[PDB]
């Protein structure tokens, strides 16, 4: 027998309970985050998650049938585009003639992609309130999120 | 003895006996002086390259990465997750005050030589425990001494 | 000696705050914000506490969790805007605007922040470009 | 211990008597020795700690934790050990006022 | 149903603070059977002052 | 069971068994007291909202 020999160590205790937990918060923190260092007012594209995506793929039909042009642009028909098909009240019939007039008249090929982007789009006074005194914010002292924060002389005369 | 490992158990069908050795050593368990050192150093090189490349990346140090290295380093890397690191950090001379705690609290320390908060846990024994049930003889075996069988419980499960 | 014990008796606190009282209040605005987040109030309760006693980073969090889970509240973006920085602060402030257009006191903030002539007639001539009939 | 006691009265009787042992040339040869090292070392004498020091909170959380850590508890402590029990979660509670009473105690006590 | 028996009430004067007052609260006792409804008052100086936590 | 023909709990059960093998029963404040909580029990069994409503 040497001495090391049938030692082990463990495993951290609620790994994947700490993972899921961390990353529940960043995907609700992800707009803060996102929004954090964004300086509006030295910002100019303020004004202007998996929206942003279909936002996104809005925007690059928009820049391949309009030509390139300015994020204001492209912000501005993104918009309209969204908004109008949103407001037809699905009046399907008239968005030809006025989105595809619009975009250059590409075709109904065109016509049938871009329905899909409209189709996947989507101060109080408040008296009264409740309350609940609870025991709660139990843990094990370790970090809620498994991550590793970081943050004369004498003289003789 | 062998026949210490002999046990019983009655079911409808009749009896039935059934068997299973020494007892384990705590120095077995316990991990050498040397190395500790070693695998400390050879550890806290590789976190300091990690912690290098996750700065580079903007990110901190998860659980998932430093998983490997759970128990391991003279200070653990388990101590790098507490809570109370950031006021841990102001902590000074805390081994001295350790020691000179003798003058101070009547009781004995045995652990007058390291800090569960700084040093954290240099070892660990549920192994052994485990290792010591399955030597004794299993839980059935172990019972078999007792008188837990005259109590008539169905199960050993839900007990107190 | 006697000038730190001076200056100490000129220290102490002539305000306070109970901290087990402050312990209180600080629980009961938490689960006031926990039950209703659409709730201006709370969020500028929660903050007023936290920043009047303790540290100012926690209400500046909550404040900013506070104007996004109360949209269309002039008096959260307000607290949010005195509570932040200068800088972050002139943020603050348009995203309140943008929030909530024609908000003449979150713009007078702004102007307030920027602070200099350019900027508060830019900001004005905006303002004015959006509501011209007011005086 | 109280042999023990007895002869610790007895040294602190003898030492009043017989005075110093240390000579006043060993005092200084010492002193001038401790002074060169400090200015060698270009020591930066400890200033007494200012009134709004920025991790006098810290220190004094540090500080009642420790004290806290010496009750391993038993279910029978005495009184005095009790009443100081008291005493840091009154400080735990009001740190401010704490502080406060410790360096008043620091500049002034001296009995 | 005890989630009645703390509530307050948040009024704001615009200038100079807020301030907030516990108000009365109920244990509602319901029977299913006879329907018969025990609510009984927790009133504000109950724990308008209590200096104790949820325990 | 009892004479009544009621299932009997264990314990009382052998409570019975040890009075018949002593040779001596319990007091009569416990029988009285047992007969009292049997015929508790047969009223409870064999059976104010509108009360409250009228009186509201």
């Amino acid at each position: 027998t040497r001495m090391g020999d049938k030692a082990q160590r463990t495993k951290p205790q609620m790994q994947e309970e700490r993972r899921a937990k961390r990353r529940k918060r960043d995907e609700d923190r992800h707009d803060i985050n996102k929004m954090k260092g964004y300086t509006l007012l030295s910002e100019g594209i303020d004004e202007m998650k998996e929206t942003r995506e279909t936002y996104e793929v809005l925007l690059s039909f928009i820049q391949a049938a309009l030509g390139d042009q300015p994020r204001d642009i492209l912000c501005g028909a993104a918009d309209e585009v969204l908004a109008v098909l949103k407001n037809e009240k699905l009046r399907d019939k008239e968005r030809r003639k006025e989105i595809d007039l619009l975009l250059g008249q590409t075709d109904d090929t065109r016509y049938h992609v871009l329905v899909n982007l409209g189709k996947k789009i989507t101060i109080d006074e408040t008296y009264g309130v409740n309350v609940q005194f609870e025991s709660d914010e139990e843990e094990g002292d370790e970090d809620v999120y498994g991550e590793v924060r970081e943050e004369c002389t004498l003289s003789a005369n | 003895p062998q026949s210490d490992l002999r046990w019983s158990k009655q079911t409808d069908v009749g009896i039935t006996h059934f068997r299973s050795q020494l007892i384990p050593n705590l120095y077995r368990y316990i991990q050498p002086w040397e190395s500790e050192f070693i695998d400390s150093q050879r550890v806290w090189a590789e976190y300091a390259l990690k912690r290098q490349e996750a700065i580079a990346q903007n990110r901190r140090l998860t659980l998932e990465d430093l998983e490997d290295s759970w128990d391991r380093g003279i200070p653990r890397i388990n101590t790098l997750f507490q809570k109370d690191r950031h006021t841990l950090a102001y902590d000074k001379g805390w081994r001295v005050r350790t020691d000179f705690k003798q003058y101070q609290v009547l009781k004995q320390n045995p652990f007058w030589w390291t800090h569960q908060r700084h040093d954290g846990k240099l070892w660990n024994l549920n192994n052994y425990r485990t290792d010591m049930i399955q030597a004794l003889g299993g839980v059935e075996g172990i019972l078999e001494h007792t008188l837990f069988k005259g109590t008539y419980f169905p199960t050993w499960e839900g007990l107190f | 000696p006697k000038g730190y014990l001076t200056d100490l008796n000129s220290m102490i606190p002539t305000h306070g705050g109970d901290i087990n009282d402050i312990k209180k209040a600080r629980l009961l605005l938490k689960s006031v914000r926990e039950t209703n987040p659409h709730h201006p109030p709370a969020w500028i309760a929660s903050a007023r506490l936290e920043e009047v006693t303790g540290k100012l980073q926690v209400a500046r969090n909550l404040i900013m969790k506070g104007t996004e889970m109360c949209p269309k509240s002039e008096d959260v973006w307000l607290e949010a805007a005195r509570l932040q920085p200068g800088d972050t602060a002139k943020a603050v402030v348009a995203q309140a605007v943008r929030h909530l257009p024609q908000s003449v006191r979150i713009y007078i903030r702004a102007a307030e922040l920027e602070t200099d002539i350019r900027a508060k007639k830019r900001v004005l001539r905006k303002a004015l470009e959006h509501v011209p009939n007011s005086v | 211990t109280r042999l023990y006691l007895k002869a610790e009265q007895e040294r602190q009787h003898n030492y009043l008597k017989d005075g110093p042992y240390i000579t006043a040339e060993e005092a200084v040869a010492v002193y001038t020795t401790t002074v060169h090292w400090l200015e060698s070392r270009r020591f930066s004498p400890i200033p007494f700690p200012p009134l709004s020091y920025k991790h006098d909170t810290k220190l004094l959380i540090l500080a009642l934790e420790r004290l806290k850590e010496a009750y391993s508890v038993k279910s029978r402590l005495n009184q005095s050990q009790r009443e100081e029990l008291g005493l840091i979660e009154q400080a735990y509670d009001n740190p401010h006022e704490a502080l406060s009473r410790i360096k008043r105690h620091l500049l002034t006590q001296r009995a | 149903d005890d989630t009645n028996v703390y509530r307050v009430t948040i009024h704001k004067t615009f200038e100079g603070n807020l301030t907030t007052k516990p108000i009365n609260g109920a244990i509602f006792i319901f029977n299913p059977r006879t329907g018969q409804l025990f609510l009984k008052i927790i009133h504000t100086s109950v724990w308008a002052g209590q200096k104790r936590l949820g325990q | 069971v009892d004479e009544t023909g009621r299932k009997l709990t264990p314990k009382e059960a052998f409570r019975q068994l040890s009075h018949r093998f002593h040779g001596k029963g319990s007091g009569k404040m416990k029988t009285e007291r047992r007969m009292k909580k049997l015929d508790e029990e047969a009223l409870l069994k064999k059976m104010l909202g509108t009360v409250a409503l009228l009186q509201e």
